[PDB]
């Protein structure tokens, strides 16, 4: 049942606010955690959130950072009564984009306090399903520290599942030159720890805010409040009930062949923009699914064979309606799929309407979809990051930072091997027999 | 050989089997309070087959389980969900990801002491013990994987009890998993050594039903289990009502089970109606005879032309002229004598029932044991290997206990079963 959401650094804590925010929307919760009476009616909802004896709907969330800044805002702001403050942990120093302060000297100092305060969560729990882990690739504490929590989940609460949603980084707002390096780092030690992992490319969700939403330059809430409807969309299994609503922990299944290939591509539509009068229909946002310039991960799936497809739709949605379009597309485009998977597509469906943020950039929509697809083209990213990692390292550039923190220099070329054997992995699953 | 113990597991296993708890509480008039409202006397003659007393009505002989408590609640808000026994609810909280490992060796082994406790419990107010009845889905992970421990473990507890089966198949056309030929393969490689008897119900014969026969577009789960509660009603006619032919569960399989591995059943049944009130067809006897013996009625995605019936159980429901009923059933078998074994004399067997199912005059229930079913277990062995020679999804079983020498084993048991059924239907009389 109940899932425990870890938001570690600023982009992890600053998507919560918006993901968290979205959840109160949609299950009709205020920011002083109150809702009004039922007046039984359905009340799914409760794996997100706690009860208070009071009638107090708390999330079960920890908020964690290295530095008090960012989550000083969220006790500040709107929301600072709907979090217990034992749940927003800070530091003082922060980890300044090394992934060895967040995992080796800073880290270790915190890393037994937050334990506790998630143990706390845990302990409030009858039936815990798993954790769900918002941090970044590029920053020191979503990249060291994260990795760090990573590992000592897999310690405590080894038969629970772990979902992270990692910001893969862009030079568009990319605040540090070594996010390369910690993008490696903490894919490394966090490939074997955890069980699912949907990244989103800021330069994807960058272009689309200035294509589909024309924001010229999109501001980080931009980013986040898209970044947090595709959140909604996946964690939307778990917080609704519905007779054709799949669970997510059954897509799952089908989206992880293999343990290391366990990075989906996630590919939302529609995103409009309110400024003028629009309604699309089913064949039209499925179609859209498989448009690469609606993807959060940049790459194109039509250079790569697909593993699995789940399409995941909430809104005024028939299924007839779906498969109607499935097959128009299934036998009007290009889907690779290996000659060792079944070739079906997996599809559910949330008949509550898409909800947005009142007076935001996006528009309130009929029906929208979420598509989850396992392609190999997913690992043009890996290919990206690999490169720049390899210009610097290639001259030890800025290595004397983490080596001067506690890492030895050789944990570099252990993390550059598996990431070239990951490559190599997704080129080998691609091949026919 | 009396009483019955009646248990469902899974997902599917608890959807039809509430289905058929509320077909037969009908037949045997018996309302959701439990009380009796019947009319003719023979509805109680047998009753205490599948029911009890409470002397304050009858009570169902039914075992609930499942590892995800959502099942359990869909059962006892459903109409007939307030007659069964609450303590007879066996429900982890838990769930196995549609996993057969999960359920036949993780987190179904830590539930299973506590569903043979009820077990137990319903056995010892059994005057003689006839066997046991489990619903399942192979293809899933709670009936697949916890519903054959639940059958190894019943077999060491009761090895003096018939084992029988309603296993349904997984199917692409109505799938909900890519891990579901895994299952299945692995869910066969028990059946196969642990039942004494197990029906057949493929979902792809199923959904084809629905489809090109009841002519519907999109066919739902309901849709499916009508036809499953249907014939998991008929093959139980001669069990429930006072019958001389098969009835009990081992004379049934004495005569339906000529070799311990082929005891894999292909059930069908006539008329087929879809779920609105009532047809004006009226059939005729001809018309029941072949309309029972043909592949669009076979709950199986096997044709019989394909393979030949090593033993056939036949069962007529409703008034009609049973002298009528032989001249049928021995012109059938002298007209199509290349699809019957010979070195079986009088391989076939057909009963008779007054009592009709409700909403029909005239019904027949098909039972046959014939080697076409391989083309089921070929269909299953097929998606099987197609994933298995990558190892792909593999992990998931790995990481719950399960060594991949398991997997090679059923997938080779299976095969050998598939080249049994073609062993005795290539035999001769010579
Ligand atoms: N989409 C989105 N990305 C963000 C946001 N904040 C930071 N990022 C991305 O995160 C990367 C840097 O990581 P941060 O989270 O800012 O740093 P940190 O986790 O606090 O770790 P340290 O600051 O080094 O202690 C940059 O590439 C940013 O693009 C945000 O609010 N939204
Ligand atoms: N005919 C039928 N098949 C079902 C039903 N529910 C699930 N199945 C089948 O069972 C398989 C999934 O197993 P399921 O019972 O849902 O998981 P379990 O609870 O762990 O046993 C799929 O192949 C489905 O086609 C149902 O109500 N009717
Ligand atoms: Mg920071
Ligand atoms: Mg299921």
């Amino acid at each position: 049942r109940e899932c425990i959401s870890i938001h570690v650094g600023q982009a992890g804590v600053q998507i919560g606010n918006a993901c968290w925010e979205l959840y109160c929307l949609e299950h009709g919760i205020q920011p002083d955690g109150q809702m009004p009476s039922d007046k039984g009616g359905g009340d799914s909802f409760n794996t997100f959130f706690s009860e208070t004896g009071a009638g107090k709907h708390v999330p079960r969330a920890v908020f964690v950072d290295l530095e008090p800044t960012v989550i000083d805002e969220v006790r500040t702001g709107t929301y600072r009564q709907l979090f217990h403050p034992e749940q927003l942990i800070t530091g003082k120093e922060d980890a300044a984009n090394n992934y060895a302060r967040g995992h080796y000297t800073i880290g270790k100092e915190i890393i037994d306090l937050v334990l506790d305060r998630i143990r706390k969560l845990a302990d409030q729990c009858t039936g815990l399903q798993g954790f769900s882990v918002f941090h970044s690739f590029g920053g020191g504490t979503g990249s060291g520290f994260t990795s760090l929590l990573m590992e000592r989940l897999s310690v405590d609460y080894g038969k629970k599942s772990k979902l992270e949603f990692s910001i893969y980084p862009a030079p568009q707002v990319s605040t540090a030159v070594v996010e390369p390096y910690n993008s490696i780092l903490t894919t490394h030690t966090t490939l074997e720890h955890s069980d699912c992992a949907f990244m989103v490319d800021n330069e994807a969700i960058y272009d689309i805010c200035r294509r589909n939403l024309d924001i010229e330059r999109p501001t980080y809430t931009n980013l986040n409040r898209l970044i947090g409807q595709i959140v909604s969309s996946i964690t939307a299994s778990l917080r609704f009930d519905g007779a054709l609503n799949v669970d997510l922990t059954e897509f799952q299944t089908n989206l992880v062949p293999y343990p290391r290939a366990h990075f989906p591509l996630a590919t939302y539509a529609p995103v409009i923009s309110a400024e003028k009068a629009y309604q699309l229909s089913v064949a039209e946002i499925t179609n859209a699914c498989f448009e690469p310039a609606n993807q959060m991960v940049k790459c194109d799936p039509r250079h790569g064979k697909y593993m699995a497809c789940c399409l995941l739709y909430r809104g005024d949605v028939v299924p007839k309606d779906v498969n109607a379009a499935i097959a128009t597309i299934k036998t009007k485009r290009t889907i690779q799929f290996v000659d060792w998977c079944p070739t079906g597509f997996k599809v559910g469906i949330n008949y509550e309407p898409p909800t947005v943020v009142p007076g935001g950039d996006l528009a309130k929509v009929q029906r929208a979809v979420c598509m989850l697809s396992n392609t190999t083209a997913i690992a043009e990213a890996w290919a990206r990051l690999d490169h720049k990692f390899d210009l610097m390292y290639a001259k030890r550039a800025f290595v004397h930072w983490y080596v001067g923190e506690g890492m030895e220099e050789g944990e570099f070329s252990e993390a550059r091997e598996d990431m070239a054997a990951l490559e190599k992995d997704y080129e080998e699953v691609g091949v026919d027999s | 050989m009396r009483e019955i113990v009646h248990i469902q597991a899974g997902q599917c296993g608890n959807q039809i089997g509430a289905k058929f708890w509320e077909v037969i509480s009908d037949e045997h008039g018996i309302d959701p309070t439990g009380s009796y409202h019947g009319d003719s006397d023979l509805q109680l003659e047998r009753i205490n087959v599948y029911y009890n007393e409470a002397a304050n009505k009858y009570v169902p002989r039914a075992i609930l389980v499942d590892l995800e408590p959502g099942t359990m609640d869909s059962v006892r808000s459903g109409p007939f969900g307030q007659i069964f026994r609450p303590d007879n609810f066996v429900f982890g909280q838990s769930g196995a990801g549609n996993n057969w490992a999960k359920g036949h060796y993780t987190e179904g082994a830590e539930l299973v002491d506590s569903v043979l406790d009820v077990v137990r419990k319903e056995s010892e107010s059994c005057d003689c013990l006839q066997g046991f009845q489990l619903t399942h889905s192979l293809g899933g992970g709670t009936g697949s994987g916890m519903g054959t421990l639940l059958i190894s473990k019943i077999r060491e507890e009761y090895p003096d009890r018939i084992m029988n089966t309603f296993s349904v198949v997984p199917s692409p056309k109505v799938s909900d998993t890519v891990v579901e030929p895994y299952n299945a393969t692995l869910s066969v490689h028990q059946l196969v050594e642990n039942t004494d008897e197990t029906y057949c119900i493929d979902n792809e014969a199923l959904y084809d039903i629905c489809f090109r026969t009841l002519k519907l577009t999109t066919p739902t789960y309901g849709d499916l289990n009508h036809l499953v509660s249907a014939t998991m009603s008929g093959v139980t006619t001669c069990l429930r009502f006072p019958g001389q032919l098969n009835a009990d569960l081992r004379k049934l399989a004495v005569n339906m089970v000529p070799f311990p591995r082929l005891h894999f059943f292909m059930p069908g049944f006539a008329p087929l109606t879809s779920r609105g009130s009532q047809q004006y067809r009226a059939l005729t006897v001809p018309e029941l005879t072949q309309q029972m013996f043909d592949a669009k009625n076979m709950m199986a995605a096997c044709d019989p032309r394909h393979g030949r019936y090593l033993t056939v159980a036949a069962v007529f429901r409703g008034r009609m002229s049973m002298k009528e009923v032989d001249e049928q059933m021995l012109n059938v078998q002298n007209k199509n004598s290349s699809y019957f074994v010979e070195w079986i004399p009088n391989n076939v067997k057909t009963a008779v029932c007054d009592i009709p199912p409700r909403g029909l005059k005239m019904s027949a229930t098909f039972i046959g044991n014939s080697t076409a079913i391989q083309e089921l277990f070929k269909r299953i062995s097929e998606q099987f290997t197609a994933m298995f020679r990558r190892k792909a999804f593999l992990h998931w079983y790995t990481g719950e206990g399960m060594d991949e020498m398991e997997f090679t084993e059923a997938e080779s048991n299976m095969n050998d079963l598939v080249s049994e059924y073609q062993q005795y239907q290539d035999a001769t009389a010579d």
